[PDB]
């Protein structure tokens, strides 16, 4: 119903509606409501403001209702879904405010929804939300497939780990905060840890102390939230693993309770979920963005100035802590000289180009701002403090960009796409603000009420949602990942049923918006006949194969050089002699190549130079084992695996491709380095010398600031009390420490510690106080936004552009595959796009009463598939604490499914007169049936050592792999699997290269960081003691799963906790310490190399997906 | 870091000998009070001690007084002992009997782990059997490889020149 389009009331209402003062008035009122509801606290006028706003909103509802009508069907009041939200909230508030009911806490929460009104009042945001919805409807199949795989691997996880996290180390033979007790009298607890130490019966599992035995008992860790005891919590764990959120602790828990051999589960989960499903999401979203976009005095003297700018940057980089008076006045005088030079620059340029002429250009304004700020600092700096003026001197580094062609084009791209970037930034900010307010209204009272649940001493923790700033920060952290630790606190105070939906909303919608913004940024930036005899020998294919075998053996023999080396007495001798044999073979190869090709041809080849240096490395390793003076040469042998690079054509194509794609990123990388240097100088200015604290030398926790008010109290011992004044491991004392801290913040490992230090600093000798400087968080948010997020788009766009360019250079889709592998690629493309069309003839004459048709009927196949699905469903009902009836019920369900699959197999065997074994999948089904029957009734009579209770259950589940087949499952699943099966060759090559680099670094780390005392990141399972442990550590580092603990342990020497002479029983290596310089080089180099290769992996898969979809 | 490895059972007249003994805890976070004892036994002996650690190194009169040395660790996790000028007569059974007890505020577990060493010093012990056969293996393999290279050089030279 409506009113006549010809009526005085409707006409005037429409007149008011379309008048832009109305839309601006409503917008301003909304923003006032936002501020006074969220970012402001403790007024007294609340009722008047609230009721005035309620009146304004009601007026808006009435006007828009009368103008548009009610239900005309479209372009009416109920046509717009936003009007539904406005009406619902308005009516709810009108009810509650002027009615007997007092749903007061509920009311304010509802009011927060009005923040989303910012979207329909901006046409740009409205259109953006519409297109985002369209893209989300495009993501449906990928979401379903991720749900499918997450459920399957939750089943796999319950089968493998159910109940394990209840393992403890029981004591055998047989006041404070009530929520933080430890049953130390019955179970073993490490000194500092909160939960009982996990331990297992396998030899590759956690070991108990003496006088303790391992028995499953008690509660799970992490307040019961981390476990595989049931579906749902297994789904929680697998979703946490998709996001790779705080995963290293879960790895340690699972590999302590059970054996280290279960790390295959986590590696497979990483590859399938963190890599491949993420690649599919990225491809879908990038294609959607593309579709939307397609729908829519003067001459040659400036060398002096550029040198002056560079020297000024050098002077800025030189300020550090501590600092004497001489080196301080030196920098003061330098500032004077440079600011004078630039003042003269501005004056002369004003003279030459008369005054209007100067400010016509944009760079002159920036230079004038530089001079203006410099002078207004030179004066006014000393008095009143005003230390933040100094913090803007780094703006002068940006002057260096006027002569930089790359910086100019980058800024040009940014400005040209500013219009589109503005809507996305505004939408993301609106969502973050709304979410922060909503979470505060939902959970702040809960955080304060049940405070003791989440903090011993019952004080608010460092991350919460009691007030709005911390709510904003919590949401922002959630958008960076890092959403697991705070969810535990949310659920502890509020509860599972309320926190999980809010956090899922934040996670999913924030991920969508952030990925869309990232794609937008990328798309913006885109716009003697014996001689010939030797030549015959060397080129022969069998000589190559023999040398390759020798290379592989020589490489693999390095993995045996671990702490158990003196325990393996005969292996040591065999290896010492095999080293000489390998040296001899490679020297013979060098000589034969010399004879064949001729020194000039030999050394003129890049690869043969690598071979030659490998030979030198072998020789130096040999000569090193004669004199303990020459002993340090030995380590050089760890360069040996580089031989693998030169001998195999696959490694050569992969290295060629990495050079072709990732080398042209030098200019953009320089821009990014300049950005990071700006932030490092800023951080030195803000924080240098201020992270010092007075701690307990043994316990290591900061003394309460109410006693040690400053250093003088700490240092001066006057009542014979132990207290040490020392720095932090990660500080901002100079630009180098700054670069290390910022790398640790960019990968989000250890960034909470650095920001905790930052928001606690006061002065240069004053004891830091808890959250006294809370707004420094603005430093780190800005760094993440500008020196992490935007540089990443820059680099990735350059790498994608090089990928496409070099692909065009070949007319070939793939460049990471060898020539022999292109035919394989074509063959796979044929197989997974072509019907088999190879049925078999039905036996007719030998046995008439023989219904071949039943098996080949569609009905039979679909019933089989439904049976597979029901088998999978029945698994979810299992749990750890289970009744005795449910156990036998599930046993009989599995038995009946074994029976029914056996009937299937037998009937098929009848149908196809021995062609059953021709089809590969039939062999898989046959093996499934046989193994299932074996395991099900193996303990019937034989009574073997045991059959694991979940083995038959897991064996039956494999048949669900049939859902990814073209004819026997949803058609989308095959389509979404196509990219992996088409990029399998290139992925194999890149994975082999990654494994090679990991191998080199693992051997080097075994040499270096074994015997380092076990501290934060070094523990029983992740350490550099053997090859498997080191490879676990390197994998953990490659996904950024806590490399800061590793380095923190390696820095023990910095911390003065290590014995450089302790005997390590069973090994000739003495000491307990690490080399921080070697540690820094190690980890930084590995992070960079692994990042580059993994990014190229992502590019390969996503480009394949785009290519397939383009058809 | 601890890796248990047995001691060498062979000594050469006129040299020092290390009777290695490594007995280390399941967990290395834990502290303990370690009691160490070494015993020696001639063919007619009765296993009388020659050394012991109990609240510090003690002095124990025996035939071994004055020519015994300590090569263990501060954490008493390696209790190896060294003998000087091993003579032909001194041989047989050496026993590294180590007992330690832990502290856990509720119970005090006790453990003993014995380790025995059969020692037979000789006038001149030559190169051990394993190393000699390993060296023979190296030499035969080296010769075979160079022979194979020579054979194929001759073969291909003949074929090419024809
Ligand atoms: C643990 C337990 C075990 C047991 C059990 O539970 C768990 O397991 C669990 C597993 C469950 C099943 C899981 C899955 C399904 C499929 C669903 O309904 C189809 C899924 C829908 C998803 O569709 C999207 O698919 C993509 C997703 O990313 C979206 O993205 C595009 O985005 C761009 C824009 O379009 C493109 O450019 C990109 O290229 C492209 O990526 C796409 O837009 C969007 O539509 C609809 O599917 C379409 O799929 C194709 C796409 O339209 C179409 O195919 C076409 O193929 C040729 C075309 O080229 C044509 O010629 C052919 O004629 C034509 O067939 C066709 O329309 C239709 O098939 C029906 C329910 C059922 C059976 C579930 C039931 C319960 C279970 C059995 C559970 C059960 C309880
Ligand atoms: C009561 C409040 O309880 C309530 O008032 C809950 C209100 C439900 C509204 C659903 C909002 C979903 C926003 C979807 C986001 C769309 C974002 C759009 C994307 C740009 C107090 O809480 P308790 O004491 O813990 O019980
Ligand atoms: C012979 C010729 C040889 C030529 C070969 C050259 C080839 C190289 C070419 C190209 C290599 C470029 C690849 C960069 C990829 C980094 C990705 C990353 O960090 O993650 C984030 C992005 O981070 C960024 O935004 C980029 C900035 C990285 C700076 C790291 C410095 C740490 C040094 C600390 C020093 C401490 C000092 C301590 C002193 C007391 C996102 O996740
Ligand atoms: C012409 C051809 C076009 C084809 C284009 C194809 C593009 C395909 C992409 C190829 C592979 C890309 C590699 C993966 C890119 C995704 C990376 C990303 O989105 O950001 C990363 C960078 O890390 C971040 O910090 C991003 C977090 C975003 C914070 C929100 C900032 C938004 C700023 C906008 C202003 C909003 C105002 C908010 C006010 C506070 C996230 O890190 P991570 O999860 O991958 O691993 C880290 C684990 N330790
Ligand atoms: C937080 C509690 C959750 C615990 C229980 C988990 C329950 C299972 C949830 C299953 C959700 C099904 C979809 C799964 C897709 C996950 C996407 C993903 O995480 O992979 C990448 C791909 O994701 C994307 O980029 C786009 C995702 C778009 C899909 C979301 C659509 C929005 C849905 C709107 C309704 C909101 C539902 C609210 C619930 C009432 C990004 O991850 P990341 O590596 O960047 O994580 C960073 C940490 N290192
Ligand atoms: C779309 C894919 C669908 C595939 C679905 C099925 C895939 C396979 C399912 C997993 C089968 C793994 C078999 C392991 C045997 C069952 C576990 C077990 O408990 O038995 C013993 C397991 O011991 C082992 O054999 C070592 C464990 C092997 C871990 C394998 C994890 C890999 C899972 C990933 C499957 C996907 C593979 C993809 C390949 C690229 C230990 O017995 P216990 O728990 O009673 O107590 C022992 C301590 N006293
Ligand atoms: C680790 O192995 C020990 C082996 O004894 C298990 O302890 C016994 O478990 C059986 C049941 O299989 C009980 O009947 C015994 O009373 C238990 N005590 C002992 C010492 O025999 C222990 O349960 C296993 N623990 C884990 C977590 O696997
Ligand atoms: C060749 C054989 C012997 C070893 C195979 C192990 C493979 C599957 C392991 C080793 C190193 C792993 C990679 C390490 C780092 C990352 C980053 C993250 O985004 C998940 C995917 C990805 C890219 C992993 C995928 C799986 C991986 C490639
Ligand atoms: C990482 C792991 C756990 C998951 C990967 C499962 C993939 C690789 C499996 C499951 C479904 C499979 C496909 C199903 C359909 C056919 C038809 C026939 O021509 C044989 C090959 C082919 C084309 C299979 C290739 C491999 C396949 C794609
Ligand atoms: C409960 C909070 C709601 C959050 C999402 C806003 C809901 C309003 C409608 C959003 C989509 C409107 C666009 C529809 C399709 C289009 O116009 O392209
Ligand atoms: C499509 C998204 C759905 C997500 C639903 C899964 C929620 C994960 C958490 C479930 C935990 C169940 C708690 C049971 C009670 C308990 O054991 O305390
Ligand atoms: C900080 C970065 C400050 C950049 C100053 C503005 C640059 C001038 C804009 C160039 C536009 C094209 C031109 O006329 O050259
Ligand atoms: C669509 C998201 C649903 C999430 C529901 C969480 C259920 C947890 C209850 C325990
Ligand atoms: C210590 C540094 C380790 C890394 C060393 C990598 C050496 C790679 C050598 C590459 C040579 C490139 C020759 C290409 C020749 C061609 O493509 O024809
Ligand atoms: C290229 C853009 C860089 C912008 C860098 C922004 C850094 C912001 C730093 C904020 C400092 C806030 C200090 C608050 C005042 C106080 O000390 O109380
Ligand atoms: C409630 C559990 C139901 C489980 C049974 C689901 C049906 C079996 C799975 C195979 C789906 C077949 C779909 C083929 C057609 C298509 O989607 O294109
Ligand atoms: C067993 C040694 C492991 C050493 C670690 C590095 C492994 C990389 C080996 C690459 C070999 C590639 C094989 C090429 C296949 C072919 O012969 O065509
Ligand atoms: C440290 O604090 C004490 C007590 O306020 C003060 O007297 C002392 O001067 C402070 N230290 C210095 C040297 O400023
Ligand atoms: C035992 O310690 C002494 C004194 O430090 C030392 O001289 C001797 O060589 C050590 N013996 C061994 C085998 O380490
Ligand atoms: C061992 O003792 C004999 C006899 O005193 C002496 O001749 C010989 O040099 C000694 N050797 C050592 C190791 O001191
Ligand atoms: C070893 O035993 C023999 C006979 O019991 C004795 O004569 C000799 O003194 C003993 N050892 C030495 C060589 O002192
Ligand atoms: C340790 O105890 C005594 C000490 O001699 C003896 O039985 C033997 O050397 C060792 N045996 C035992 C009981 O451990």
């Amino acid at each position: 119903c409506t009113l006549s389009p010809f009526n005085c009331i409707r006409r005037t209402t429409i007149k008011v509606l379309v008048h832009p003062f109305f839309q601006l008035f409503i917008l301003i009122s909304v923003l006032i409501d936002c501020v006074f509801m969220s970012l402001t606290n403790l007024p007294k006028w609340r009722p008047v403001l609230e009721n005035t706003l309620l009146g304004i909103y009601t007026f808006e509802i009435l006007v828009k209702l009368f103008a548009r009508g009610v239900w005309a069907g479209s372009f009416s009041f109920l046509g717009d879904p936003w009007n539904w939200l406005d009406f619902s909230v308005t009516v709810f508030e009108v009810i509650i405010r002027y009615s007997p009911l007092d749903f007061i806490p509920t009311l304010q929460t509802a009011r927060t929804l009005r923040i989303l009104k910012i979207i329909p009042l901006n046409q740009g945001l409205k259109s953006l939300v519409g297109v985002l919805i369209h893209c989300l409807k495009q993501l449906i199949g990928v979401i379903i497939l991720t749900l499918f795989f997450l459920s399957i691997f939750s089943l796999i996880g319950m089968g493998l780990f159910m109940g394990n996290l209840k393992h403890k180390c029981f004591r055998w033979p047989q006041t404070g905060n009530p929520y933080y007790i430890r049953e130390t009298e019955n179970f073993y607890y490490l000194e500092g840890e909160r939960y009982a130490l996990l331990c297992g019966n396998r030899t590759d599992a956690g070991q108990c102390p003496e006088g303790y035995v391992c028995v499953k008992a008690g509660i799970n860790p992490d307040q019961g939230f981390t476990n595989f005891d049931s579906f749902g919590w297994a789904l929680f764990a697998l979703f946490r693993l998709m996001a790779q959120d705080y995963p290293e602790v879960l790895y340690h828990q699972i590999l302590y309770a059970s054996g280290k051999v279960y790390m295959i589960f986590f590696v497979v989960v990483s590859f399938l979920f963190s890599f491949y499903m993420a690649s599919l999401f990225l491809g879908i979203l990038a294609m959607a963005y593309e579709e939307e976009k397609q729908r829519v005095m003067a001459p040659f003297t400036d060398l002096f100035l550029i040198i002056c700018i560079i020297l000024n940057v050098c002077f800025l980089t030189l300020e550090h802590y501590p600092m004497s008076k001489q080196t301080n006045t030196l920098l003061n005088i330098g500032n004077l000289v440079f600011i004078g030079i630039f003042t003269a620059e501005m004056i002369f340029k004003i003279i030459a180009m008369h005054p209007y002429g100067y400010f016509q250009v944009g760079w002159n304004i920036f230079d004038s701002m530089i001079v203006f700020h410099g002078l207004i600092e030179l004066c006014l700096a000393n008095v009143a403090g005003m230390a933040l003026l100094r913090l803007f001197r780094m703006l002068r580094i940006f002057k260096l960009g006027k002569y930089w062609p790359t910086f100019q084009i980058l800024m040009w791209s940014l400005s040209n796409s500013w219009v589109a970037l503005k809507d996305l930034v505004l939408l993301l900010f609106t969502f973050i603000f709304f979410s922060a307010a909503f979470g505060m209204k939902l959970f702040g009272k809960n955080y304060e009420e049940f405070v003791c649940h989440i903090d011993k001493d019952c004080q608010l923790p460092r991350w919460h949602m009691h007030d709005f700033f911390h709510s904003f920060l919590n949401v922002f952290r959630i958008l960076c990942g890092e959403w697991v630790e705070t969810l535990w606190d949310c659920m502890e105070v509020a509860g599972q049923s309320w926190c999980i939906p809010f956090y899922l909303m934040v996670i999913l919608i924030g991920n969508l918006l952030v990925l869309y913004l990232f794609l937008a940024l990328v798309s913006s930036f885109s716009s003697q006949n014996i001689r010939k005899t030797c030549c015959k020998i060397v080129e022969n294919n069998w000589f190559k194969c023999f040398i390759g075998l020798v290379t592989l053996l020589s490489t693999g023999t390095l993995a045996f050089e671990d702490i158990y080396m003196d325990q393996r007495k005969t292996i040591k001798i065999l290896l010492e002699y095999a080293d000489m044999i390998f040296t001899y073979i490679f020297i013979l190869e060098m000589l034969l190549k010399w004879m064949a090709y001729g020194f000039k041809a030999y050394f003129s080849n890049g690869w043969y130079r690598l071979d030659f240096v490998v030979v030198i490395v072998f020789c130096l390793s040999l000569i090193g084992k004669t004199r303990e003076e020459l002993k340090p040469l030995i380590s050089m042998k760890f360069l040996r695996p580089l031989r693998v690079l030169s001998q195999f054509e696959r490694m050569k194509v992969v290295v060629r491709a990495l050079i072709k794609t990732t080398l042209p990123t030098l200019n953009v990388f320089l821009v990014c380095l300049m950005i990071w240097l700006i932030f490092s100088i800023m951080g030195v200015d803000l924080f240098a010398g201020r992270f010092y604290e007075c701690i307990d030398p043994t316990s290591g926790e900061r003394f309460p600031s109410s006693e040690v008010m400053n250093k003088s109290r700490c240092e001066s011992l006057l009542f014979n009390e132990s207290m040490l004044w020392e720095n932090a491991k990660m500080n901002f004392d100079n630009v180098g420490n700054g670069f290390l801290s910022l790398l640790q913040v960019a990968t989000f490992n250890g960034w909470i510690t650095i920001m905790n230090s930052a928001i606690d600093s006061v002065a240069v000798n004053i004891q830091p106080h808890f959250e006294v400087n809370i707004y420094m968080y603005c430093y780190f948010i800005n760094f993440i936004i500008f020196g992490v997020f935007l540089p990443l788009s820059m680099l990735i766009t350059v790498i994608i552009d090089n990928f496409n360019k070099h692909k065009i250079k070949l007319g070939g889709s793939n460049i990471f595959i060898t020539v022999k592998q292109r035919k394989q690629y074509r063959r796979l493309k044929k197989l997974m796009y072509e019907d088999s069309q190879r049925p078999v003839p039905r036996p007719l004459n030998k046995l008439q009463g023989f219904i071949f048709d039943v098996v080949t009927s569609q009905a039979f196949n679909v019933i089989v598939m439904v049976l597979i699905c029901f088998q999978a469903i029945a698994m979810m009902i299992d749990t750890d604490v289970q009744s005795l009836q449910m156990s036998i019920a599930l046993y009989w369900i599995n038995s009946i499914f074994v029976m029914l699959y056996t009937m299937e197999c037998i009937l098929k065997l009848i149908a196809f007169r021995c062609f059953y074994f021709t089809i590969a999948w039939n062999i898989f089904d046959f093996m499934v049936v046989i193994f299932s029957i074996t395991g099900l009734c193996l303990p019937m009579t034989v009574g073997s050592y045991l059959v694991p209770p979940s083995l038959v259950q897991l064996i039956l589940l494999s048949r669900i792999i049939h859902m990814l087949r073209l004819g026997k499952g949803p058609k989308v699943f095959h389509n979404l699997m196509l990219p992996l099966m088409l990029s399998l060759p290139a992925l194999l090559n890149i994975i082999l290269l990654i494994f090679l680099v990991m191998f080199i670094y693992a051997v080097f780390g075994m040499y270096n960081f074994a015997y380092v005392k076990k501290e934060a990141g070094i523990n029983d399972v992740s350490n550099f003691e053997t090859f498997g442990n080191s490879m676990l550590c390197l994998f953990q580092v490659a996904i950024f799963a806590g490399w800061d603990g590793m380095l923190d342990a390696i820095f023990n020497s910095k911390w003065s906790d290590c014995d450089p002479d302790k005997i390590n029983p069973g090994t000739q290596v003495r000491g307990d310490c690490g080399n921080p310089s070697v540690g820094i080089f190690y980890f930084v180099s590995y992070i960079l190399i692994s990042w580059l290769i993994i990014v190229n992996m992502y590019i390969v898969v996503v480009m394949e997906f785009l290519n397939i979809a383009s058809k | 870091v601890c890796v248990e490895v047995p001691s060498e059972t062979e000594a050469v007249q006129g040299n020092p000998m290390k009777l290695r003994c490594i007995s280390c805890m399941k967990r290395e976070e834990v502290e303990a009070t370690t009691v160490v004892e070494w015993f020696y036994r001639p063919e007619g002996g009765k296993d009388f001690l020659i050394y012991e650690y109990r609240n510090g190194h003690q002095e124990v009169e025996s035939p071994f007084q004055g020519r015994l040395q300590w090569n263990g660790s501060k954490d008493l996790q390696d209790v190896s002992i060294t003998v000087l000028n091993v003579t032909l007569n001194d041989s047989g059974l050496y026993t590294c009997n180590v007992s330690r007890e832990f502290e856990f505020e509720a119970h005090r577990p006790f453990v003993k782990t014995t380790r025995l060493i059969p020692l037979r010093v000789t006038e001149e012990a030559g190169e051990d059997f394993t190393s000699v056969v390993s060296e023979i293996m190296m030499y035969i393999l080296l010769v075979f490889l160079t022979l194979w290279l020579l054979i194929e050089m001759i073969y291909c030279y003949r074929k090419v020149s024809k």
